[PDB]
């Protein structure tokens, strides 16, 4: 089955970031400090952090 | 001398006029077509006379002369509501058919200009003369003219073109005359007063109907019979295609208004659905072979087809509404229909000298004058309302459906059919790419000329549409008298 | 008559043309055309027609109220 | 242009506090504790 | 950038990038038309607006001011 | 006290509020003609035409405790 | 009532809507009859007109309470809809009834 | 930027101007005249519809009855 060398659940379990690729130094710059996992959702709901400290000083 | 003598008469004083001017003063060619030109304007100006003199409710026919010399065949000449609004038709559209054809006609000049002043003078006696065996006289004194003309002035196939109206024309009418001889005879004679308070038997009048009809279905034309049409509108010059389609098709609906519904009233309600599956099957037919017609100028000749197959249904609605709207559509088509050949085959035919809707595409982009007449052109074809030709359409699909539900409603798939084609010319013409890149060399835009006779038909489509009561208004009264019922509560009364 | 603008004709798009016009000359009566031919000119009709004939004065709505009928036949 | 930044949190600040005061009022009504009356 | 187009095609939308030299002064005189007729369809309804209510004297209103099946309204119920 | 149909054509209620409770619906439907419909004007007598909407509420679901077991819990919709 | 206008005499029909006891050999008398049929029905269609005009003008003023405040038109003009409508003389001039 | 407006009308290039062909009196001066001048004049061709002749007398019967209170009590 499949002369050719591929099987999909091999595709599937090649399905991650490579320890090693000939192109990290191209590829890299999407996971740095502007496009981070906290940067990225440092702003996700903006005025959030501000209308907390407002909404408690109207309570008290 | 009655006024509606001179409508007939000045395109004859034209033609001697433009016969001999050459031997008053090689006169210029220009000369003629000036006064062709005036002569059609002249005429416009005793329509317009006439009605605004015209009284919009009164039965007894007005501008008539008094002959007292009563021999075999007399003409006599009248108007009433009816007749008004075609007789102001012809005159408005022959000015404009002799300035499109300005530039055009470069060859036998008297012969062209000559012809279409006849045409003009045998087309208004047709809506004026006040009997039946007159209505015939003129209805088929046009085919000389017609045949000679297209010959002429035609296209390649022209021979074939002039052939097939001719002898069309002349088998159906010969049906026709046969129904006519028959009601002289029954009655002595087919002068409107005497012949309208006739009622023939029913069973004659079914062996009248046919013959009538089958006549009228190939002026119609109705599909299956409609060959001719297609063949002598295309290959017709672009003054004569207009008066084929503007004027010409309508004197079969002019005709039911005489021949049909007052004289022929149980045939007429007895044969309806024989006449509604006709005009379903037109409709139908004439719309899904128009949207594969590649000639642009057959495209738009054979949409027509499909607007006459609408308004012959709502012809026999025997609804105030249908049969008012009828003389609308009949109306406004003849605005529209002229100006889509203008566009067609006044406008790319002189430019590229190919119908052929391949080698056009994305006009818009150097023709913005013709992309924005060509557009509310192709609005009108389809019905758009502000339209006269909605009005039209609106009202005698309304009869349609009253009188026969199923066949109204199958006719009302032209609301989705006619914006099929006419959009999809559009946008194959106008639009749907850059510009044609078999046009090597660059186009230029509308003329003065091309801009005002199409500016002219447009605004008539649109005020007109906007206020129908124009037209409406002088045409209620008269077709009040060629309706067939009564009322359980409104008849008899004492 | 008066000369036009210059045109790439396309000698395809030119024989394509020829051929739509002259199309009818070269029609026959074969096994399927008659069917297509009795199919759109008869069948189609006379459905339409039958239709026709069997609703004529079957329904009014002008001012049915409620307690009358659509149907009149 | 710094202006963008503000009128962004502006309007989220404007939002989000909006939803608390909408709740501290509105909140019990809609959760079956307390009918309006 | 800007498209390459004919010079020699007249629109009346105005072509490609059209902004002529006068066009404050021609926008003027335009906005003038546009203010004079819709003056004349301000005045034209307010004459032929047509109500079966009649708006409270203390309530917010304007139309009070210039529609006459009202105006006149006010001032014959200003008759006791 | 009950309002009837003489006063309450003439206060123009929906056809849908003509019922036993619209009595209260007349004053209602003048704060909102009065403060231009503003949630948080007439809240005060709003809640009283709401309250009495819940009683009336509340007699048409006590109803069907016998109508319901008279059907054995059947489907009464 | 509102006196009829110059207008309301010239085109006042001068005989009854019948074409009962009319000779068709007199022209003038069966126009005259034809005439005459047509605007006694066109007067009980513009009839319908002007009850739908204040039927429209109920409606708008009553709102809520149409449906029970404009009635008195809707009989009124459903009974003009059933019976007015602009048929002809046509079928009247070739049939006689009764 | 903007571009100036630019294009010939009619065809007619800035070094020329537009040529008369023989029909723009007749069109302009004669048809489109006088389909103005017959404008005017329908202005103040008098009425002669059925409809408001009809809706007199229609006026009048609706009158004697509960409808279109009449101006007089006769
Ligand atoms: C490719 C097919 C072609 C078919 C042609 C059929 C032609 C039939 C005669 C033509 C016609 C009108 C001609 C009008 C012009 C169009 C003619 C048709 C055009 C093409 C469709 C002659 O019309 C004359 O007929 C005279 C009587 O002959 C009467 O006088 C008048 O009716 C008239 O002058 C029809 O009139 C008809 O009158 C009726 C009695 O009113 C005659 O009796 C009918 O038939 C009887 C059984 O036969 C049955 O008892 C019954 O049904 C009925 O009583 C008919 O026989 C016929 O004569
Ligand atoms: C009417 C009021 C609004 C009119 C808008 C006029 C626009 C002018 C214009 O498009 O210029 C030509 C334009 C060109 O304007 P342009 O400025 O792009 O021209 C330069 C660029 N080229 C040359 C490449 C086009 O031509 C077209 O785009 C094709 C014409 C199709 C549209 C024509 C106008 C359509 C609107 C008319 C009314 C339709 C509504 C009907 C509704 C029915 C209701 C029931
Ligand atoms: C109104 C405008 C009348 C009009 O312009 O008629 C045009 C034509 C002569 O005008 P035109 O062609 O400009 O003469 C140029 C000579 N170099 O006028 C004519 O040629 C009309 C000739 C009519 C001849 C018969 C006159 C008696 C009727
Ligand atoms: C209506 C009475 C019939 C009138 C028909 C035309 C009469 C006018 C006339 O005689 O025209 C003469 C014209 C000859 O003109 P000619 O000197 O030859 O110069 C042109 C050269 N190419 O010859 C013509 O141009 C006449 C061609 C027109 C034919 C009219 C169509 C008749 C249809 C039947
Ligand atoms: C542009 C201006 C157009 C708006 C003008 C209408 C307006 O602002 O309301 C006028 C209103 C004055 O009316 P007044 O009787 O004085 O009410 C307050 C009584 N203490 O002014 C007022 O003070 C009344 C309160 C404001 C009106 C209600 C505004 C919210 C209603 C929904 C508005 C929807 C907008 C879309």
């Amino acid at each position: 089955p499949n002369i050719t060398g591929f099987d999909m659940r091999e595709f599937l379990r090649h399905t991650k970031t490579p320890t090693y690729d000939p192109w990290e130094r191209h590829e890299a710059w999407r996971y740095t400090g502007r496009f981070s996992r906290f940067n990225r959702f440092k702003g996700a709901l903006p005025g959030f952090g501000i209308a907390t400290v407002a909404f408690t000083a109207y309570c008290v | 001398m009655s006024l509606l003598y001179v409508l007939l008469i000045i395109p004859i004083i034209g033609i001697f006029l433009i016969s001999t001017i050459d031997s008053f003063y090689f006169f210029n060619v220009s000369y003629y077509k000036k006064i062709a030109l005036i002569t059609t304007i002249l005429n416009l100006i005793v329509s317009l006379i006439i009605y605004i003199l015209f009284d919009f409710s009164n039965n007894q026919f007005q501008f008539i002369q008094e002959n007292l010399d009563l021999s075999f065949y007399d003409i006599y000449l009248g108007v009433d509501g009816v007749s008004i609004y075609f007789v102001l038709l012809t005159t408005i559209i022959m000015p404009i058919a002799l300035v499109s054809n300005w530039n055009s006609i470069t060859n036998n000049i008297k012969s062209y200009l000559i012809i279409m002043l006849l045409l003009e003078t045998l087309l208004l006696a047709v809506f004026l003369v006040l009997d039946v065996l007159l209505f015939y006289i003129f209805f088929e004194s046009i085919l000389p003219p017609l045949f000679i003309l297209i010959g002429l002035f035609g296209s390649s196939n022209k021979v074939r073109a002039s052939f097939y109206i001719f002898l069309y024309t002349l088998l159906g009418s010969l049906f026709l005359l046969l129904s006519i001889l028959t009601m002289s005879s029954i009655v002595g004679t087919t002068y409107f007063d005497v012949l309208l308070k006739s009622s023939f038997e029913y069973t004659t009048q079914l062996f009248l109907f046919f013959g009538i009809f089958i006549a009228f279905a190939v002026k119609t034309p109705v599909w299956g019979l409609n060959s001719w049409l297609l063949r002598a509108h295309v290959e017709s010059p672009l003054g004569g295609s207009i008066v084929l389609a503007a004027i010409v098709l309508k004197l079969s609906l002019y005709g039911v208004f005489r021949l049909i519904l007052p004289i022929l009233p149980q045939a007429s309600l007895n044969l309806t659905y024989i006449v509604y599956a006709i005009g379903a099957i037109t409709v139908l037919y004439a719309s899904f072979s128009t949207l594969r017609t590649v000639d642009v100028k057959e495209l738009i000749a054979y949409s027509s087809v499909a607007h006459a197959a609408i308004y012959l249904m709502g012809v026999f609605s025997n609804t105030i509404q249908g049969l008012e709207g009828a003389i609308l559509l009949g109306l406004a088509h003849g605005f529209v229909s002229s100006g889509l050949f203008i566009c067609a085959g006044g406008i790319l035919y002189d430019r590229t000298g190919t119908r052929l809707i391949y080698f056009f595409r994305g006009l818009t982009q150097i023709m913005p004058l013709f992309s924005l007449f060509f557009f509310i052109l192709c609005l009108g074809n389809a019905g758009t309302p502000l339209t006269l030709n909605f009005v039209g359409e609106f009202m005698s699909l309304y009869g349609t459906l009253e009188r026969l539900p199923i066949a109204g409603m199958l006719a009302s798939t032209s609301i989705i059919f006619s914006a099929a084609y006419s959009i999809y010319m559009y946008n194959r013409i106008a639009f749907g790419g850059s510009v044609s890149l078999y046009f090597i060399d660059c186009f230029r835009d509308l003329t003065k000329r091309e801009f005002f006779i199409l500016f002219t038909l447009v605004s008539f489509t649109v005020i007109l549409g906007i206020y129908p009561s124009f037209v409406l208004d002088g045409l209620h009264y008269n077709i009040s008298s060629v309706v067939y019922g009564i009322e359980p509560n409104a008849s008899y009364l004492t | 008559g008066l000369q036009h603008y210059k045109i790439a004709m396309d000698p395809a798009l030119v024989r394509l043309g020829s051929m739509i016009s002259n199309r009818y000359k070269y029609f026959r009566w074969t096994k399927r055309t008659a069917l297509v031919s009795f199919m759109y000119v008869v069948v189609v009709p006379s459905t339409i027609g039958y239709l026709a004939y069997k609703t004529d004065g079957l329904w009014d709505l002008r001012a049915k109220r409620r307690g009358d009928l659509i149907s009149e036949r | 242009s710094r202006v963008h930044r503000f009128l962004a949190t502006g309007l989220g600040a404007s939002m989000w506090f909006w939803i608390f005061y909408r709740a501290k009022k509105d909140g019990p009504v809609l959760l079956g504790w307390k009918h309006p009356w | 950038p800007k498209i390459p187009y004919p010079k020699h095609v007249w629109s009346p939308a105005g072509g490609w990038y059209a902004q002529p030299a006068n066009w404050k002064q021609n926008t003027a005189i335009f906005g003038l038309v546009i203010f004079g007729i819709t003056a004349m369809v301000w005045k034209y309804s307010a004459e032929h607006e047509v109500r079966h209510k009649m708006p409270e004297p203390d309530r917010f209103y304007p139309s009070r001011y210039w529609v006459k099946q009202i105006k006149d309204y006010e001032r014959a119920q200003k008759e006791k | 006290r009950r309002a009837t149909r003489e006063e309450m054509r003439d206060a123009k209620v929906p056809l849908a509020y003509r019922d036993s409770c619209a009595h209260l619906l007349i004053p209602l439907n003048r704060c909102r003609y009065e403060t231009y419909y503003l949630p948080w004007k007439c809240e005060d007598e709003r809640h009283s035409y709401e309250k009495c909407q819940y009683l009336e509420f509340k007699k048409r679901v006590q109803k069907m405790e016998e109508l319901r077991e008279a059907k054995g819990g059947a489907r009464s919709n | 009532p509102t006196p009829e206008s110059e207008a309301f005499l010239a085109k006042k029909p001068q005989v009854p809507p019948t074409f009962d006891g009319v000779d068709y050999e007199d022209n003038k008398r069966l126009k005259q009859a034809q005439d005459a049929i047509i605007r006694e029905q066109w007067v009980q269609v513009m009839m319908g007109r002007l009850v739908r005009e204040e039927l429209s003008k109920c409606y708008y003023r009553e709102g809520v309470n149409h449906l029970e405040k404009c009635g008195k038109l809707r009989e009124r003009y459903l009974q003009l809809l059933a019976n007015a409508k602009v048929k002809g003389y046509l079928f009247e001039q070739q049939n006689y009834w009764s | 930027q903007y571009d100036p407006p630019t294009g010939w009308l009619w065809g007619v290039r800035p070094g020329e101007k537009y040529q008369n062909e023989g029909w723009e009196g007749p069109f302009f001066y004669g048809f489109w005249g006088s389909l103005i001048v017959f404008a005017i004049a329908y202005a103040y061709k008098p009425d002669t519809s059925i409809q408001t002749w009809a809706l007199e007398e229609a006026r009048r019967r609706l009158e004697a009855e509960g409808i279109l209170e009449d101006p007089n009590p006769t």
